[PDB]
């Protein structure tokens, strides 16, 4: 068995989600923010937002709503996590002490059932009656809000609308009603139900269904002023209550999908809009009250404002305030002025809020000669694209670079002082024939730039028809230095040519020091890139020269430097090219049996190697005899999305359900079967998605440290700018520690009451298992943070093993010097 | 596709066991010892007749294509009923096999199973295999008679005796080379043909097509009486010689 | 000849890698060095001498060369080790049960989450199963062992069937004990789970059931760990077994002792509403308690669900293969 010890270096940044509303008093604004399994609570100030409470779930925040039931002073909470538990919590204060109430929960999980594509969707009914969910495909679960559902028990209607886009609750109804964009094979519909908790059924709805554009996308329930929806497309924004049908269609939105919506006047005359390039929209809704004494709606508009970061989330705080949470960028405050600035704006930044963004890369560099290590990641994408220096110092300093263009991989070459970093930009087919960038970015403000020549696939012959407006790709090599982060260098690639992997290394007898880039020819018609190229340059004076170029009958995914040999995987192969003395690489040996090999990772001789759909394999490299040798290989299936090498026989993956998992030889010699079962002895659900594991520590290293009982670092980047470290314990420590565990649990109190066990379970839609062989380092590291009844309650009964004393008991003390140095690895 | 498993009576001069100065009366011997010694140790050990025959088939065949000289007979008619058991899933344990084959067999015999019986007959499971070329199915002439008797109507205990005295037929017929040149097919209806005319049936008349003289040719075409004499000849000629008689 | 099995050697293959753990040996990926051709070699043992060659093997011998059909795999040869020379006794070489290569199995294409299945593609691969199952069918042979890991797909979108290490012949008339446990307990039949012990071709039915509902929601339907728990949960959905729907189950061994927390009513219309309707008369006659009103291979092929697929529209699964990475 293998023993593992996970912890936390950096929360998630990423706002996955925001709401508004009276949740710590019903007198303060609260916001809300969302970030994967953390909540933070604020309260809205005329400067900016108070910080009030930070609390972490046991679970992905699925959805997040504020609702006020009658007989209720202030908003209560509803969270749903993405393994399916539910659970309505309160705000309490008493004076100084500040705790989260679980009112009620329960796991709504369905026995049989479809999970959606457009995802888990729930709403709140306006008269907070009940909450809807949208779970699986084919059906509508309903949660009714009674004071005697401490459980949260639900039940199913029948849905005849199996593919639903989305579905709010309508407002202004004399029942409770539900209207939804739907898909089925004669385009995209809008239809209205109403919701009988007595009939526990639907009835028909109030207004007849009506045909909408093909990609809409979002539902918006107007309140009562107009009753109402407005339903949001790519080109039209429409608004449906019974007959009335308005509709406008302004060219500005075709140009950039929007994404997010959120009501700034609450009768519903004044919305905001944002769309993939940062831009921020005002919707409003324009009057025309009747002699009737009612109102209705007379046009729709919309105004450009501003920009903003690319949002997930918008919400309007008060006065000229909006939240902008990003996923992909930092987040912000900013303030919408009535009058615009000199350049035509009305949006100025007041905060900005780091986002890690999603890391597609990083790399561990001691930049100042400290022997400490700072980590430089490829964080965010589009127009937030950017590098961020990490280092220690308590709190993380991080410097931000922007590129203002996607980051794709990183690596750092230390004779040429400088970093290799991989972009690619979004041109759009313009009426020149060519394409034209919407912004300067990295790979356009270099001081020098050279484009490739390549001649390899000019006789193309393959037909690729363009039209006006398409979006494409264009990638680049950066060269940018250590100390400036000055883009010394940008190397544009062929014409649709994907650069996928990096690497920095001599080869062979070869003293120069290149960059070698893996790319693949990357055509809309095919299924799996069919031609690819591996080219090595040189940065020399300020110049990058071509030095050699090697063709490829597919995708270069992943290099690696092995010994002075190229180790790179193209599609199902996996080759080792020698570097001869004529500059040029040849092939030594190859591997077939893969079905994509996506990632690899290399110690010694030994090749680990990351397969699209089957895990991990072992291979090695027999010198003896120039070719390669399957030692052993994960049979369990698994989609990767990262690997790493322990140790010589402990090996570390990712799967692409936010689990983790460590496969060993199984060190038995009986049989041969036996030696080739990589055995998966470690389980572990993270709840982030990994994609690069990079060896190194960011914590000062003198020598002086007192060394602490794990031994060895594996930092780790995540979508949601989590970054975490993997390191390993003696079989007598993970006992200790997980020993521990068991007693935190039991003493700890879980928002909505979600037991630990079941949170880090193995999870995937097909497979449930408990964890094993990992210590969650949080857990651990939140003994400190209990009070001291409880850490005596911890302790009773303690004893440790295999160590100086077979049995010795435990006091509250002894654990908090244990725990805190455990806290000094991160 | 699948192999050839049927010889001419011409060729039977030419096995290897011949041509090792083996003469045909010996091989025949051999054959028929061979043979019982299968049928008596699966007996005893409760085996259906499928399994017996099986095991029957592979041991005619293995000695198509080896010598009676280099391979001791009851060694070899001992795996073939193993494997046959496996093949027909009536499995026995070797040591069980072996077990019986010492009851049944003489101090000489046994010595053919060398100083470790069940390793000599496990050892030779991989040369049986390839020998009859991993072409495991076999079908007998049992199923054939009990489906060609179950289409003849009329008088239930002139077709009962009929099918019995037939059923000894095939039971016999594997003691001989019959197997290895007739389909059993052929060999049902020759079984059928000489119970008939022994029980001076005329079994045409049971047939749904009762003026048809040749009654065999809607069970199995093509076959001329030629062929049905041939094999009533050879299983008669073993009652003649032996001190058995016609079974009635 | 091309018939003359046993003799030719793994030479002729170049091993391209383990592409699975069996039974009775490791399985192999391989290409043919002279035709090119992709192969998988299944290695069998007979090294351990315990009872000699695997019944296993010897099962998937003597049944694959007698069955041909597009959706039953195809055994090509059986191929050696060097054999040692004039010393037939040393010699513990194993043998290859050479097979087609088949791009894919369905368990693993659909752990790693890389399938999506309309309507349409979800026609074509059970027709081809249950076409094979009956070709099978009549043959008077029962699998006994359907689970998603023995059902091949390649990308071409024909189906296979592939692990028939344990099937026997079946004879309706002559009634004969066979062995309880034959069935993966997550697609286990019930009777079975009673033990009848002379069981039906209906066995396989049942399976292939759980494998229709399984492949509308990508989640196996009945998962357990243990032969009680499994009946309960098969009893949540098609209701508790009761002489009322299956007169024969007092006659099974674990009747009475095997009882569920309920006598459930049969909901499998309920949980399974978002399932086209002439899917879902499918799935309720597959999964029906009594193995004797389980539907058989021949009517699921005459099923309105069945019945009008043309073959010549294979419609491949959608298998993801770019952009997997983004
Ligand atoms: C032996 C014969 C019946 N056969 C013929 N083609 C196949 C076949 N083909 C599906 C298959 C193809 C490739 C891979 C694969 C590829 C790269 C790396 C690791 N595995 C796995 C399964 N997979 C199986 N099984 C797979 C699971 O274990 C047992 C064998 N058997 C087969």
């Amino acid at each position: 068995m293998s023993y593992n010890y996970v912890v936390t270096a950096q929360k998630p940044t990423a706002v996955n989600g925001c709401v508004t509303g009276h949740f710590t008093s019903a007198e303060d604004l609260n916001l809300l923010i969302a970030k994967n399994t953390r909540l933070e609570i604020y309260v809205v100030t005329a400067e900016g937002l108070r910080p009030v409470k930070e609390v972490g779930m046991y679970g992905k925040i699925a959805v997040m709503e504020l609702f006020r039931p009658k007989g209720e002073s202030k908003d209560l909470l509803f969270i749903l996590t993405a393994k399916y538990n539910a659970c309505i919590l309160e705000y309490k204060q008493s004076g100084e002490s500040i705790d989260i109430i679980t009112r009620a929960h329960g796991n709504v999980q369905d026995r049989i059932g479809r999970p959606s594509e457009t995802g888990i969707i729930g709403i709140i009914d306006p008269e907070c009656r009940m909450i809807g969910l949208r779970l699986y495909d084919g059906l509508f679960k309903v949660i009714p809000l009674d004071r005697d559902n401490k459980e949260l028990k639900a039940f199913n209607i029948r849905l005849e609308e199996l593919h639903v886009i989305d579905v709010k609750f309508l407002y202004g109804c004399q029942a409770p009603t539900i209207c939804f964009v739907y898909q089925d094979p004669q385009g995209r519909h809008v239809k209205t139900y109403e919701v009988s908790l007595r009939e526990k059924e639907f009835n028909k709805g109030p207004w007849k269904q009506e045909n909408v554009e093909a990609e809409a996308s979002m539902v918006i329930a107007v309140p009562e002023p107009f009753g109402g929806a407005i339903i949001i497309g790519q080109e039209s924004i429409t608004y449906h209550n019974g007959d009335k049908y308005l509709a406008i269609a302004p060219p500005i939105i075709k140009q950039s999908t929007i994404v997010c919506h959120n009501r700034v006047d609450p009768n519903g005359s004044r919305y905001l809009l944002g769309d993939m390039e940062g831009r921020l929209f005002m919707l409003l809704l324009e009057k025309e009250e009747q002699m009737d004494g009612t109102v209705t709606l007379k046009d729709l508009r919309v105004e450009l404002l501003g920009e903003t970061s690319i949002a997930e989330c918008l919400t309007y705080l008060d006065n000229g305030v909006v939240f902008v949470g990003s996923r992909l960028g930092d987040s912000q405050l900013v303030k919408l002025n009535v009058d615009s600035n000199e350049q035509g704006s009305y949006v100025v930044a007041m905060e900005t809020f780091t986002n890690l963004g999603p890391i597609v890369d990083m790399c561990v560099v001691d930049l100042e000669r400290q022997g400490q290590g700072q980590l430089v990641t490829c964080s965010g994408a589009f127009k937030e694209g950017s590098l961020r220096i990490i280092r220690n110092g308590q709190k993380l300093h991080i410097r931000t670079v922007p590129l203002y263009e996607s980051p794709r991989k990183i690596c750092y070459q230390e004779v040429s002082q400088c970093f290799g970093v991989l972009s690619s930009r979004i041109e759009v087919q313009d009426t020149s024939g060519g394409t034209t960038a919407l912004r300067p970015s990295a790979s356009t403000q270099a001081l020098s730039s050279s484009v490739s020549s390549s001649k390899l696939f000019s006789s193309s012959t393959a037909p690729h028809e363009t039209s006006f407006g398409e979006e494409v790709e264009v990638h680049n090599l950066l060269i940018i230095d250590q100390h400036t982060f000055e883009v010394l260098h940008a190397h544009q690639f062929l014409q649709n040519e994907y650069a996928l992997s990096l690497v920095s290394c001599k080869l062979g007898k070869d003293p120069n020091t290149y960059f070698i880039v893996g790319t693949a020819m990357v055509y809309p018609e095919e299924a799996e890139p069919k031609q690819g190229r591996i080219v090595v340059f040189q940065y020399s004076d300020g110049k990058l020269q071509t030095v050699a170029e090697k063709e490829v009958k597919g995708a270069v995914y992943s290099m690696v430097e092995f010994n002075g040999k190229l180790l790179a995987s193209i599609n199902s192969t996996v080759r080792l090219y020698e570097w001869t003395t004529e500059k040029e690489l040849r092939t030594e040996c190859n591997h077939y049996n893969n079905i994509m090999a996506l990632y690899l990772k290399t110690k010694g001789d030994f090749i680990l190697v990351g397969d699209l759909m089957r895990s991990v394999l072992l291979l090695a490299y027999k010198p003896m005899e120039g070719n390669f040798e399957e030692i052993a290989r994960d049979f369990n299936p698994n989609w990767m999305s990262a690997v790493e090498i322990l140790d010589d026989d402990n090996f570390l993956g990712a799967e692409n359900a936010f689990n983790l998992f460590v496969c060993q030889k199984d060190s038995a010699a009986t049989t041969d079967e036996e030696r080739q079962h990589l055995q998966e002895v470690g389980l572990f659900h993270l709840g982030e998605f990994v994609n690069v594991f990079c060896h190194g520590s960011l914590v000062m290293q003198n020598l002086g440290e007192t060394s602490t009982p794990t031994q060895g670092s594996v930092l780790f980047g995540t979508v949601n700018g989590m970054i975490g470290l993997v390191t390993s314990l003696s079989e007598s420590w993970y006992n200790l520690l997980l020993d521990m565990q068991n007693r935190l649990n039991k003493v700890i109190k879980s928002v909505g009451k979600i037991e630990h066990s079941f949170w880090r379970s193995f999870h995937t839609e097909r497979k449930t298992e408990p964890a094993t062989g990992f210590i969650d380092g949080d857990l651990i590291e939140s003994f400190l943070d209990i009070s001291r009844p409880k850490m005596q309650e911890v302790v009773a009964n303690l004893q440790y093993d295999d160590g100086s004393g077979m049995k010795r008991e435990a006091t509250a003390d002894d654990l908090i010097k244990v725990v805190e140095e455990l806290t000094r690895i991160h | 596709t699948k192999p050839c498993w049927y010889w001419d009576k011409k060729d039977l001069a030419h096995t290897p066991s011949q041509l090792e100065g083996l003469d045909p009366a010996t091989e025949a011997r051999y054959r028929r010892e061979g043979a019982r010694f299968i049928f008596d140790v699966g007996t005893r050990l409760g085996l259906h007749y499928d399994t017996l025959a099986t095991g029957i088939i592979y041991f005619h065949r293995f000695y198509m294509f080896h010598s009676f000289k280099q391979f001791p007979r009851y060694v070899t008619g001992a795996c073939c009923l193993f494997l046959a058991g496996k093949v027909e899933e009536t499995p026995k344990k070797c040591k069980d096999i072996i077990k019986t084959a010492r009851s049944l067999l003489n101090d000489v015999q046994f010595g053919q199973f060398g100083d470790d019986p069940k390793e000599e007959v496990m050892v030779l499971e991989r040369i049986l295999l390839q020998t009859i070329k991993f072409d495991l199915q076999v079908e007998h002439p049992y199923q054939f008679l009990l489906k060609y008797a179950k289409q003849l109507k009329g008088d239930k205990n002139k077709i009962q005796k009929l099918v019995q005295m037939a059923w000894t037929f095939v039971n016999d017929s594997l003691c001989t080379t019959l197997s290895l040149q007739w389909e059993p097919e052929i060999i049902a209806v020759a079984v059928m043909y000489l119970a008939g005319r022994l029980c001076k049936f005329e079994i045409q008349e049971w047939t749904s097509k009762p003026m048809y003289r040749r009654w065999w040719e809607q069970f199995v075409q093509d076959v001329p009486v030629d062929v049905l004499e041939d094999i009533c000849h050879q299983i008669l000629d073993l009652y003649s010689q032996g001190k058995q008689q016609m079974p009635h | 000849t091309e018939s003359d099995w046993g003799k030719r050697c793994v030479d002729k293959f170049d091993i391209i890698g383990i592409i699975g753990e069996g039974t009775y040996g490791q399985v192999y990926k391989a290409k043919d060095k002279d035709t090119g051709e992709l192969v998988a070699l299944k290695k069998v043992r007979l090294d351990n001498e315990k009872e000699g060659f695997p019944i296993t093997a010897i099962r998937e011998i003597k049944i694959l060369r007698q069955l041909i059909h597009r959706s039953v795999v195809n055994m090509k040869e059986i191929v050696t080790d060097k054999q040692d020379a004039l010393d037939f006794k040393k010699d513990k070489g194993a043998f290859y049960l050479v097979f087609e290569y088949m791009d894919h199995d369905l368990m693993g294409l659909l752990e790693s989450g890389l399938v999506h299945f309309s309507e349409d593609h979800i026609k074509s691969f059970m027709k081809q199963l249950m076409e094979g199952l009956e070709y099978c069918h009549k043959k008077n042979f029962l699998h006994r062992d359907i689970k998603c890991s023995n059902i091949l797909l390649n990308n071409s979108g024909q189906i296979k069937l592939a692990d028939f290490g344990l099937a026997r012949l079946y004879n309706s008339e002559e009634s004969r004990p066979y062995t309880n446990k034959v069935i993966t307990l997550w697609y286990r039949p019930p009777e079975l789970l009673l033990g009848e012990e002379r069981y039906t071709p209906a066995i396989d039915v049942w399976s292939c059931g759980c494998i229709l509902g399984e492949l509308f929601t990508k989640k196996p339907i009945f998962q357990a760990n243990l032969e009680l728990a499994q009946l309960e949960l098969i009893s949540r959905l098609c209701g508790s077994p009761c002489p009322a729907v299956w007169p024969d189950v007092i006659r099974l061994p674990y009747f009475n002792t095997m009882k569920p927390k309920k006598q459930y009513r049969r909901r499998l219309r309920e949980e399974f509403s978002f399932i086209p309707s002439a899917a879902l008369d499918l799935l309720d006659h597959m999964l029906t308690l009594d193995p004797s009103k389980r539907c058989t291979a021949e009517q699921t092929l005459q099923s309105d669900f069945l019945k009008d697929v043309e073959l010549s529209k294979m419609a491949p699964p959608d298998l993801p293969h770019w952009q997997d990475c983004h």
